[PDB]
Order: structure tokens, then C-alpha cells, then sequence
């Protein structure tokens, strides 16, 4: 399953 | 053997052609099991291995939402990084992301990793300790401060040694007939005279699984690493792999050279000699 | 993957500590938020708990976060009638973005130390014809419910900026009906 | 940064004349991602050609597998034609079963 | 400024078009449209993660959006349906994670009606305190009653000698349905102002019940005998007396 704790660069 | 789950993401800006290209692919070892493509008709995470088919609607709904979220994050990031590097709007740029976890034959966590790239070069990487980042330049150093403030490392580590390894174990069980099999290489050797006093000896390994293999040429016993032509392990397209190693050999001295084949599926390592 | 708030309505006598419950199935949440909503009005942020935090405190408001069990509890200490409002639980994650529970309508009932229940008839200021029945001075424990020709209102909520003459009342009117029986 | 594609042309199963098979073209080590790949029969583009989803190696260089149904014969010549910004000309690699 | 959302309210006949505007000057990449029905939570209709893209939320059907610029995320209703009666909230954030939380607009109350003929302003009357009450409690409760208004969007306030009061004020939690069974039922709302016997039994004291009604605009068409039920204030008033 995908990683989902998404923080913009 | 040890196993890995990996996700690969390629984002390419298409200036004056609308939205950037986005391609997400999930791997268990060297087997692609899921795909998202921005240019495809479905706009869904799609199955690519038979053993993922048994996941229910909730799985496909969730992975679709989360891959779309990564797509949207990459769309924003392309704009931001374009800003960081003071690049024009007219040029195409690429973000690449790979993250994954490795487990042993006992199914337990070995390591986790994440690397991010801009235009085919290191941007930012999770360190070995899974607690800090290595920034390639001042652009990535801005990204690091944002990721530190958001506690990105702590959340990624929890995923890598939690969700990642848990779902890897599930996939490995559900697809064990293919994922946890070992097919030994069928081997043979070819002979190509390049001149009247020299000939190529090519050592073939076909139909083996998994991809890990060691093809080694030796003269009388001595290893010829420096003088061995060694192509990349390639996929057959039937779920197996192929590889060859070649040596340029003085004519009438073929019997001296030997090809050694090491693979998990072999009862004992093979040693091959020419006709 | 959604957010739920049970109970949907809570009635509490003032001064009493109370709890509002939030449960969510959202994974890898960025944060959890508690909102106050007054009737007809927009959202007021009460507390925002980050993924890395176990609780947030603001005066008489304390909110816990358990990511693992997917639960938050809002603790309201020494409750006042001014706490009466709709409390919305909101959870933010990547796939679903800020997702809202149904909310809990909190009714904080004013303490009535000297109940004096009575039904009065009031005449209109302009006409001698129209009259209204007033049921007033009843304790906050007694309740009022609603013939389609006679209309009976709910027991009113106090103006949350009141500092005098605070007591419960309900109103009844119709087009011949008597006040004595109305309630 | 620009990297030149490596090209391998081969069959899914060992080649037997008059027996249905798959012709593969494995293109690896290229950057950037934009690439044109055709499978040729006697110099002519084969229309129905499928490929794997774009992925990449530890060094960020991309790889694709292109594949199509084909029935090998003694006389029919098969090849892979790759165009990339890094190449001077489209590179044609001929299928060599005896390699 | 934060997030500016217009209009604050609108009455709209079935099948008519409307655009809800939403603007922010904070350079936020993320903008959101939610709807909230009575006694429910907010539900995401549409969102945008930057200029040039929109994406469907939980309840996108019957709605359209666009995002040509960072500043603006307008929501379009092509053919207003009864089901689109709701309160709409626009929002923005600097990042998806929104560690400072979403910035919300003030809200837009849309009412969808079979026809504009269903819209009525409130009738308002003030009822004088009971002599029985005054002599029993030494207190004087005025009752204000707003009747026959639709939709149920009013603000009732008490004004004593020209200044708004809150002490002694008690308003019904929500308007009452005159015809509970009907979908288009006109509403009633009651409020109490309670003062000392002294303050009532004095002809110098002036009591006004003020009901703000949110109705039709001026660019709305009207061909009925009765007055155009436009946004307005309807008041009834009573005076104290000692005789």
C-alpha cells in the first residue's frame, strides 16, 4: 500500500 | 529469500500541453502489481499482477485517492522546485520518487528507504537511521526544513516498518505461488569467432526466478571480472529472467575457461565448459 | 474512511463537566480539529491537535487525540449556557482531506433555584383581538412538546449575553382556545 | 544530465521456426524519459506493440520493455528501432537468436 | 481579509443558474467547496490543488467549478434543484496538511423554491405583560411573535429606548413550522423580553421587537398584487404605562 503522509517540497 | 515492496513515481512537466505526466508503479521484488497513469482513461489505481485482484473495492478506492494525492503533491512540487532553481516556464522538468521496505525470509523488517530526484539528479534522501534527511543542494535544504517541521521522517519511518512490511507480507502470502517460488536457470553456451585467432564465449542463463544471479567466467581458476562483458538481467515477459556473460578467448584455448552459475533455485552451483 | 459523533444531541445542567465524542476511520491523519457553530453562523476553530500531539487545552476546553483507536474526546469543564452550540469534529488526511462528523448539538440548561410555574395570557399592543399564552418560571428538568390549529414553541434558549431576569418560558397561540389548558 | 539508452532484442521463449512467440525490446539506462521505440519485421513497423509502465534504476535512469506477438521463420528479419535525444540517429538493433 | 465568499444568501427558483464567488489573496494553492444541510456536518463538493486544475469531492453531482487563477474558485449551479437547498462554505489552505488549519469563508445560505410566490416577509406583534404575572412575581414578560415568513432566515432583536438589549431576552432555538407536513410551510418565531414591574409600569420606556428578514433582491422580477418580499426589517413596538 502507498505512503500517504504527503508534505509538499 | 529476502523481499522488497517499492513504489516508483515519475512526474514530467509538459509546458503548453496542460497537466504534467504522472506514472506511479508498485513492485513486490521485480513484479509490477499496481499502476496509475495520468494519460490513461480509468483515472484509477489498476491491478497489474493476478494476486492483487482479490483486494476488495475499499483497497482500489483508497489507493486511487492516495495515488491522486501524490499526483497533486507532485504537480505543486514541480511548480515550487521550478521556483527554487529560477527556471523558465518553457522547459520540461522531471521529479522521480522511490520508497520501499525490505524483509528477510522470516518476513521481518530489514530496512526502509526513500530517495527523491529532480532532472535525474539526487534532490533529497531519507538517511539510513530513518530519522534525518540528506539535501543535495540549497533548494533541497529548504525542502528538508519543511519536512522536519511536518515530522515527515517520523511518519515515513512508521509506514516503512509498519504498513509497508505488513502489506508486503500479505502480498507475499496471497501471490506466494509466483512471488515465493524459485525456478533454477536453464544454461547453455555459444561460440562466435570474431577473427581467425579469437572467439567470444557467451554463457547463457534463461527462465530463472528470482532475478538475483551470479554469472562468473574463470580461466584455469582465476576470476576474469575485468575482462567479462555482462549485460543487465532482463525480463523474458513470462515471469522469468535472462542473463549472459561473455569472454573474448584465444582460439583453441576454450577448454581452459569455465562459467560458474550461482542461483537460489540450484541444488549446487553449476560449472559449464564449451563443446 | 469517515468521521462520526455519538451522541448527536446532549442536554446538560450548567456547572456540570461534560464530554463530546469523536470517532474516525481516517489513517495517517495530519490533524484533528474541533469547531463551534452558532445557529445560522459559520465555523469557529476551538482546538487543532497535530498528528504528533496527544491533546490541546484552551481555558475550560481540553481535547484528547488517540490516532491508534481513531478517537477524540472534547472535555468541557464547568459548563455555562454560553457553551450551547453545535460542536463539529473534523479530521484531515491526504486521501479524504478535511472530513467532518455530523456534529453534537450541546444544550447547557440554566439552573433555576426558585421555580414558580404559571400560565399567563398577554394581549396584543395594537389590537384587542389577538392574544398569546406564556408558560414561564418552570425548572430546566420539565420539557414542552407540541391539534394543527394551536401552535406551541420549544422552551427558549437564553440570550448568551444576558445578566438579569433569566428563566425558562414557552409560548402558545391559536385562532376560541384558552390558555389554562393550552399546555 | 543525459544518459544513452541500452537496447537488448530477444524472444520470450527459445526461438523455434513456425511457433508463436513474443519479440522483446528491453531499453534501459536512458534519461530523460521521452523515447520512441518500434519493433520492425523486414524493416517495417509492427503496429500492435505493448510496453511495461515506465520505471527507473537506483541511478534514476529509466527502463521499458516493448513486446509483440511474432512467429519466427528462417528468412524473416526482426529488429528494434529506438530514438532518444542522446542518440545521433535512431539506433536499429537486429534480433540475433544465435547470439 | 482571509477567504471572501459572496453572496452571503440567495433565494433561487428551480432551474435558475447561480455562481457563488470565493476569493483569497494569501496565494493558497488549495481551495475547497463544502455544503452543510440542517443538523449535519460539512461535505466536500469540489477542491483545487492549484491554478489550472479542479477535482471532484464527495458530493460533486449537480455542481461545476473552475480555477483559472490562484485567487478565485467559483462554484456554479447550472439548474438549481430542491436538493441544493443548503449552506455552502468555501475554504483555502497553504498546504494539504494545513498545520494552521483551513481558512473558511462566512458561508452562503441558498434556498431553492418552486416559485418566488412561496417567499413571505414576517408579520410581527408584541404582546404586553400579564397583570397576573406582574402582581405574582413583580416581573413583566413581553412576548414578540413573528408569523407567516418563508424562508426560515430571520434575526430577532429587542430594542429598549433605542438601544439593543440582551439581559432578560430568550428566543426560540429555531423557527416553528405552521404546517409541519408541508415542505414549503411558512414559519413562526417567538421571543421574550422580561423586565422589572417598575420598568414596564412607566410610560417613558419604549420596547421594539426588530425582525431582520433575508428575502428576494431588487433585480428579482415580481408580477403579484402583494409587496415584493425583499430583504427588510419588520418591527412591532409597545410602550410602558402606569395608568
Amino acid at each position: 500500500e502507498l505512503f500517504s503522509y504527503l508534505i509538499e517540497k | 529469500g529476502s523481499h522488497s515492496m517499492r513504489y516508483f513515481f515519475t512526474s514530467v512537466s509538459r509546458p503548453g500541453r496542460g497537466e504534467p505526466r504522472f506514472i506511479a508503479v508498485g513492485y513486490v521484488d521485480d513484479t509490477q502489481f499496481v499502476r496509475f497513469d495520468s494519460d490513461a482513461a480509468s483515472q484509477r489505481m489498476e491491478p497489474r499482477a493476478p494476486w492483487i485482484e482479490q483486494e476488495g473495492p475499499e483497497y482500489w478506492d483508497q489507493e486511487t485517492r492516495n495515488v491522486k494525492a501524490q499526483s497533486q503533491t507532485d504537480r505543486v512540487d514541480l511548480g515550487t522546485l521550478r521556483g527554487y532553481y529560477n527556471q523558465s516556464e518553457a522547459g520540461s522538468h522531471t521529479i522521480q520518487i522511490m520508497y520501499g521496505c525490505d524483509v528477510g525470509s522470516d518476513g521481518r523488517f530489514l530496512r526502509g528507504y526513500r530517495q527523491d530526484a529532480y532532472d535525474g539528479k539526487d534532490y533529497i534522501a531519507l538517511n539510513e537511521d530513518l530519522r534525518s534527511w540528506t539535501a543535495a543542494d540549497m533548494a533541497a535544504q529548504i525542502t528538508k526544513r519543511k519536512w522536519e517541521a511536518a515530522h515527515e521522517a517520523e511518519q515515513l519511518r512508521a509506514y516503512l516498518d509498519g504498513t509497508c512490511v505488513e502489506w508486503l507480507r500479505r502480498y507475499l502470502e496471497n501471490g506466494k505461488e509466483t512471488l515465493q517460488r524459485t525456478d533454477p536457470p536453464k544454461t547453455h553456451m555459444t561460440h562466435h569467432p570474431i577473427s581467425d585467432h579469437e572467439a567470444t564465449l557467451r554463457c547463457w542463463a534463461l527462465g530463472f526466478y528470482p532475478a538475483e544471479i551470479t554469472l562468473t567466467w574463470q580461466r584455469d581458476g582465476e576470476d576474469q571480472t575485468q575482462d567479462t562483458e555482462l549485460v543487465e538481467t532482463r525480463p523474458a515477459g513470462d515471469g522469468t529472467f535472462q542473463k549472459w556473460a561473455a569472454v573474448v578467448v584465444p582460439s583453441g584455448e576454450e577448454q581452459r575457461y569455465t562459467c560458474h552459475v550461482q542461483h537460489e533455485g540450484l541444488p549446487k552451483p553449476l560449472t559449464l565448459r564449451w563443446e | 474512511q469517515e468521521v462520526t459523533q455519538i451522541p448527536a444531541a446532549l442536554s446538560v445542567p450548567e456547572g456540570e463537566n461534560l464530554v463530546l465524542n469523536c470517532s474516525f476511520t481516517l489513517r495517517w491523519i495530519y490533524n484533528l480539529q474541533w469547531f463551534r457553530q452558532d445557529p445560522g453562523k459559520g465555523l469557529t476553530s476551538l482546538l487543532l491537535i497535530q498528528s504528533s500531539q496527544r491533546e490541546q487545552t484552551s481555558g475550560r476546553l481540553n481535547a484528547s487525540l488517540d490516532k491508534s483507536s481513531g478517537r477524540s474526546t472534547l472535555y468541557i469543564a464547568a459548563s455555562q449556557p454560553g457553551d450551547s452550540a453545535t460542536y463539529l469534529c473534523a479530521v484531515n488526511n491526504a486521501g479524504n482531506m478535511l472530513t467532518f462528523g455530523g456534529g453534537t448539538r450541546l444544550m447547557v440548561k440554566p439552573h433555576i433555584q426558585n421555580p414558580d410555574p404559571a400560565v399567563y395570557q398577554l394581549r396584543d399592543s395594537k389590537s384587542s383581538d389577538k392574544s398569546v399564552c406564556l408558560f414561564t418560571d418552570f425548572d430546566s428538568q420539565t420539557n414542552v412538546s407540541q391539534d394543527s390549529d394551536v401552535y406551541i414553541t420549544d422552551k427558549c434558549v437564553l440570550d448568551m449575553r444576558s445578566m438579569d431576569f433569566k428563566s425558562n418560558s414557552a409560548v402558545a397561540w391559536s385562532n376560541d382556545f384558552a390558555c389554562a389548558n393550552a399546555f | 544530465i543525459q544518459r544513452t539508452p541500452k537496447i537488448q532484442v530477444y524472444s520470450r521463449h527459445p526461438a523455434e521456426n513456425g511457433k508463436s512467440n513474443f519479440l522483446n525490446c528491453y531499453v534501459s539506462g536512458f534519461h530523460p524519459s521521452d523515447i520512441e521505440v518500434d519493433l520492425l519485421k523486414n524493416g517495417e513497423r509492427i503496429e500492435k506493440v505493448e510496453h511495461s509502465d515506465l520505471s527507473f534504476s537506483k541511478d534514476w535512469s529509466f527502463y521499458l520493455l516493448y513486446y509483440t506477438e511474432f512467429t519466427p521463420t528462417e528468412k524473416d528479419e526482426y529488429a528494434c528501432r529506438v530514438n532518444h535525444v542522446t542518440l545521433s540517429q535512431p539506433k536499429i538493433v537486429k534480433w540475433d537468436r544465435d547470439m | 481579509a482571509g477567504v471572501t465568499q459572496t453572496p452571503k444568501f440567495r433565494i433561487l427558483k428551480i432551474g435558475q443558474s447561480m455562481t457563488l464567488q470565493c476569493t483569497q489573496d494569501m496565494n493558497h494553492n488549495y481551495m475547497y467547496w463544502y455544503r452543510q444541510d440542517p443538523g449535519m456536518g460539512l461535505k466536500l463538493i469540489y477542491y483545487s490543488v492549484g491554478a489550472g486544475i479542479t477535482d471532484k469531492g464527495e458530493v460533486p453531482n449537480g455542481y461545476n467549478v473552475s480555477r483559472s487563477t490562484t485567487e478565485d474558485f467559483p462554484l456554479r449551479l447550472e439548474s438549481a434543484a430542491p436538493s441544493q437547498t443548503s449552506v455552502y462554505f468555501c475554504a483555502s489552505s497553504e498546504t494539504r496538511g494545513a498545520p494552521y488549519g483551513y481558512t473558511f469563508g462566512s458561508g452562503t445560505r441558498l434556498t431553492v423554491v418552486e416559485d418566488l410566490n412561496k417567499v413571505f416577509p414576517p408579520e410581527v406583534a408584541v404582546f404586553e405583560p400579564s397583570e397576573a404575572e406582574i402582581s405574582h412575581t413583580q416581573k413583566a414578560t413581553l412576548v414578540c411573535l413573528a408569523t407567516g415568513f418563508y424562508p426560515d432566515h430571520v434575526e430577532l432583536s429587542w430594542w429598549v429606548n433605542g438601544k439593543e438589549v440582551h439581559s432578560g431576552v430568550c428566543t426560540d432555538p429555531q423557527p416553528l413550522k405552521e404546517q409541519p407536513a408541508l415542505n414549503d410551510s411558512r414559519y413562526a418565531l417567538s421571543s421574550r423580553l422580561r423586565v422589572s414591574a417598575t420598568f414596564w409600569q412607566d410610560p417613558r420606556n419604549h420596547f421594539r421587537c426588530q425582525v431582520q428578514f433575508y428575502g428576494l433582491s431588487e433585480n428579482d422580477e415580481w408580477t403579484q398584487d402583494r409587496a415584493k418580499p425583499v430583504t427588510q426589517i419588520v418591527s412591532a413596538e409597545a410602550w410602558g404605562r402606569a395608568d
